[PDB]
RNA sequence: UUGACAUUGUGAAGAGACAUAGUUUCUUUACUUAUUCAAUGAAGCGGAGCUGGAAUUCAUUUUCCACGUUCUAGCAUUCAAGGUCCCAUUCGGGGCUGAUCCGGGUU
RNA sequence: GCUUGUGACGGCCCGUGAAAAUCCACAGGAAGGAAUAGUUUUCAUGCCAGGUCGUACUGAUAACCGCAGCAGGUCUCCAAG
RNA sequence: GAUGGGGAAGCUCCGUUUCAAAGGCCUGAUUUUAUGCAGGCCACCAUCGAAAGGGAAUCCGGUUAAGAUUCCGGAACCUGG
């Protein structure tokens, strides 16, 4: 009302500057953006081998959660807790006069790549989560057809961090249980069937499913809408 | 020009030291004008829309 | 959630913090001293036949100088190095690559007493 | 022998262009949103004398849409523009001389200018004092347009791709006796330098395939192949027929 | 310059052989992510929807275009005036809408 | 009158006869600013400061280049009866 | 003619705003304090290249064996503060 008044401004093309807009579809990002953004568009394109694109399929959020929190119990000795338990033999084990024995035996998750193997191939594993970042792919791609060959129930995690925190390293790319307390064996064999469900089950069928070959959306709607109009008139 | 004070680089007018006044009383004209013209633009098609 | 709204298509270089020198050692261990006291900068008088006559004449003191040095240092340094006052410092680089100051002093003093004082004549 | 003339012009030395007088490249808008969707007014603030071109530029200045701020075009004149005239660029843009519309919207029958080869090339094809192209029809499915150009060649391009309606200023430029020495030498002045031109057949043999003998003559025959290497090619280069042309012209 | 091989991938119609099941090979024609070319201070792309309406209803929409500027050598900028919500009322300042939605494939 | 400067014009061109630093103006109106006293340094007057390198002379029938104090060569301003 | 680059066995060749994450001004936020963050801009992206091109400002008189629009004398003007 007041002395005050209402101006619209026009913006239709011959008047009015543009105002201000979001641009974020069109900014001339730095080329490590593009290269990574484009590197994962020409990975969706093509078509990925069967042996590649087994991977992608990662175990579901409710899952995993109820494999992380079982996992958890299962830390590797921490910096502390290890110099702290030495001197619970040093001391204790040298003079009181353990077998090296002052210490309980250890129950812990396995981890290192070149170490879950021989355990693999040792049937000593007993549930192994393969990461499924890892951009050498070719250094786990095998550890599906091994765990299965070897009879080992295994799952494709999301993660290689999240596997990563739960041994305290940056990262992990395996994680592995051949232990486990007897208190917990049941909440495992649990996890074991549900995971051999959605991976060493699914696995031979898994083995024929080429991935990828997948249209960018301004293409892929060009098809949807000429497949629509062409067909049906 | 900047050891000058401002008046001599300067007439008391719209657009003083700019444009020739002549000029300037063109542009009063056509503003003038162009700007009720718009009006006459706007009322005439916004009986168009309702006799259609 | 959701994405960053930026209004502009150009991307820049995300201003970063830019940290300050903090040596583990020292650069020269001792800094040097002046490389150009008052005692460098004004050399020997100058006391040509010619050069005196604008002592008399002139009230001006004439100064094989440094090369290295300027018409303000020239000024400073007669100023300190014989208590006097400067109108004014011409100079000029000799056809021998030393330099010569013309050097004024104000009304207040007599140069050609100033210059039998230094004890040249 | 020595290199022949027509080598050393490609090392560009003496040769490249006159370039420091010229108003700048002549060219139409970049091809915004506006120009394709709608249109745009400007205003020829001037039409002004290139050198060395035989045309005269059109100095044309439009309203910035993402920034307050002016932004001035360089236009090759058509015929019949004028200063302080409207200039209208854009799909939906009215068709009278002096605008610039995608070879899509124009009748065919339509005579333009300055085209563009491509859509968004900023002109390309009949720039030159006096020429024009004439729009001859349409295939709207794979949106082309027919159109022949100055030389009577016919060619296809895009719809979208604009050119300018009318005729290019400068008509009649070359019906003018050049009359003596110095008015070509002024010509070539402010081109590039390829005046005066010696005949290869008054030159020496370590100078050119015509030069030497004891009488001027070409002494083998003119016609050139194609294949033909560097250094080789002077004369009648690909010749597919030679001699004075009797009857008519024109493509038929 | 011309051919072959490599760079070289994805479909569909037609040929071609174990001799009329589909592994393979080529002719034709699609694909777009490799390679290629252009433009731009990567600005308005693609898809859906609001409104209008030509359109003719064979049950109600089956669709097609539109979906801010053209007598004039003016003027168009301060995240925009307006509207609405907040700060705890100070001067100042912020959200939203004004400017619809989705996909971040710059075209 | 001579020389030069300069203006208003006219002829010529398929020739229409640089660029940047730099200085001013205007459009705009964010803002800041008075009555017990504010705003004002494009008005006047007033204060301090201005470094570095070159500065001589020849410029030619002897100071430059032609083996030289060579009848050669070597860019220009001023101009009396 | 450097630079992000791309060629080249290599000395180096290409390119000069070009397939680049290219950089700095105004005052505000400080009244721990010296300058962190807060706005808003502006995307111009080296540098070298003229003692005849562009360009802030000085004159007259006197003076030397030999300097002077440079010193002496008087009178100015410009630029920064
Ligand atoms: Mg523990
Ligand atoms: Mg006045
Ligand atoms: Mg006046
Ligand atoms: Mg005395
Ligand atoms: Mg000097
Ligand atoms: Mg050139
Ligand atoms: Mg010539
Ligand atoms: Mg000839
Ligand atoms: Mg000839
Ligand atoms: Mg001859
Ligand atoms: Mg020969
Ligand atoms: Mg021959
Ligand atoms: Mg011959
Ligand atoms: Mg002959
Ligand atoms: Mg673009
Ligand atoms: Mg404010
Ligand atoms: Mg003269
Ligand atoms: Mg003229
Ligand atoms: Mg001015
Ligand atoms: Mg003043
Ligand atoms: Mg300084
Ligand atoms: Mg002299
Ligand atoms: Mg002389
Ligand atoms: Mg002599
Ligand atoms: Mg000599
Ligand atoms: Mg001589
Ligand atoms: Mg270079
Ligand atoms: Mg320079
Ligand atoms: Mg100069
Ligand atoms: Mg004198
Ligand atoms: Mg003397
Ligand atoms: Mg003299
Ligand atoms: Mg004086
Ligand atoms: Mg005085
Ligand atoms: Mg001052």
């Amino acid at each position: 009302n007041p002395l005050t008044h209402s101006t619209p401004k026009n913006f239709g093309i011959g008047q009015a500057v543009q105002p201000k807009r979001n641009l974020s579809r069109y900014v001339k990002w730095p080329e490590y953006v593009r290269v990574q953004r484009q590197k994962k568009i020409l990975s969706i394109r093509l078509k990925v081998p069967p042996t590649i694109a087994q991977f992608q399929y990662t175990l579901d959020r409710n899952t995993a959660a109820e494999t992380f929190k079982l996992f958890n119990k299962y830390r590797p000795e921490t910096a502390a807790e290890k110099k702290e338990r030495l001197t619970k033999e040093a001391a204790a084990v040298a003079e009181g006069k353990s077998k090296q024995d002052a210490s309980p035996k250890p129950y812990a998750v396995k981890y290192g790549l070149n170490h879950v193997v021989a355990l693999i191939e040792n049937k000593k594993a007993k549930l192994v989560l393969i990461a499924n970042d890892v951009d050498p792919i070719e250094l786990v791609v095998f550890l599906p057809a091994l765990c299965k060959k070897m009879g080992v129930p295994y799952a494709i995690v999301k993660g290689k961090a999240r596997l990563g925190t739960l041994v305290n390293q940056k990262t992990s790319a395996v994680a592995a249980l051949t232990e486990v307390r007897a208190e917990d064996e049941a909440a495992l064999a649990k996890l074991v069937s549900t995971i051999d469900a959605n991976f060493a089950d699914k696995y031979d069928e898994v083995k024929k499913h080429w991935g990828g070959g997948i249209l960018g959306n301004k293409a892929q709607a060009k098809m949807d809408k000429r497949a629509k109009n062409s067909d049906s008139a | 020009y900047a050891t000058v004070s401002k008046t001599h680089k300067t007439v008391s007018r719209a657009y003083g030291g700019s444009r020739c006044a002549n000029c300037v009383k063109e542009r009063i004209i056509r503003a003038f004008l162009i700007e009720e013209q718009k009006i006459v633009k706007k009322v005439v098609k916004e009986q168009t829309e309702a006799a259609k | 959630k959701a994405l960053k709204v930026r209004t502009s298509a150009t991307f820049r270089l995300p201003k970063t913090l830019k940290l300050a020198r903090a040596p583990k050692y020292a650069s020269k261990a001792v800094p040097h001293y002046n490389r150009l006291d008052s005692y460098k900068v004004i050399e020997q008088p100058i006391t040509s036949e010619t050069a005196m006559k604008k002592v008399e004449d002139g009230n001006i003191l004439v100064f094989q100088v440094s090369m290295k040095a300027n018409k303000y240092q020239i000024k400073k340094a007669v100023k300190e190095l014989y208590e006097v006052d400067v109108l004014k410092v011409n100079t000029l680089v000799r056809p021998n690559g030393t330099k010569k100051a013309y050097v004024r002093l104000t009304a207040d003093y007599d140069a050609l007493d100033i210059a039998n004082r230094i004890g040249y004549i | 022998g020595r290199v022949i003339r027509n080598q050393r012009k490609g090392a560009g030395s003496i040769f490249t262009s006159h370039t420091r007088l010229r108003q700048g490249a002549a060219k139409l808008r970049t091809l915004d949103y506006a120009e394709r969707h709608g249109y745009i007014r400007g205003i020829v603030k001037q039409i002004v004398h290139d050198s060395g071109r035989g045309a005269p530029l059109a100095k044309v200045v439009f309203r910035d849409p993402y920034k307050y701020r002016l932004r001035e075009e360089i236009f090759i004149a058509n015929e019949g523009v004028h200063t302080g005239q409207f200039i209208y660029a854009g799909k939906k843009a009215s068709l009278n001389v002096g605008n610039v519309l995608p070879l899509g919207s124009v009748p065919e029958g339509t005579i333009v200018s300055n085209v563009e080869e491509k859509p968004g090339d900023r002109g390309a094809l009949a720039r030159a004092s006096g020429n024009y192209v004439i729009i001859i029809g349409h295939n709207p499915d794979e949106n082309k347009t027919r159109v022949r150009l100055p030389s009577g060649a016919k060619k296809v391009i895009s719809s979208d791709a604009r050119g300018v309606i009318g005729v290019i200023a400068g008509g009649g430029r070359v019906d003018k006796p050049l009359l003596k020495a110095g008015r070509a030498f002024h010509k070539y002045r402010l081109k590039r330098n390829s005046w005066p031109k010696t005949r290869g057949v008054a030159m020496n043999p370590v100078d050119h395939p015509h030069g030497g003998g004891n009488h001027q003559h070409i002494g083998k025959a003119s016609t050139i192949s194609r294949g033909a290497v560097s250094g080789q090619k002077a004369g009648l280069i690909a010749a597919r027929r030679t001699g004075l042309l009797r009857g008519s012209q024109k493509t038929q």
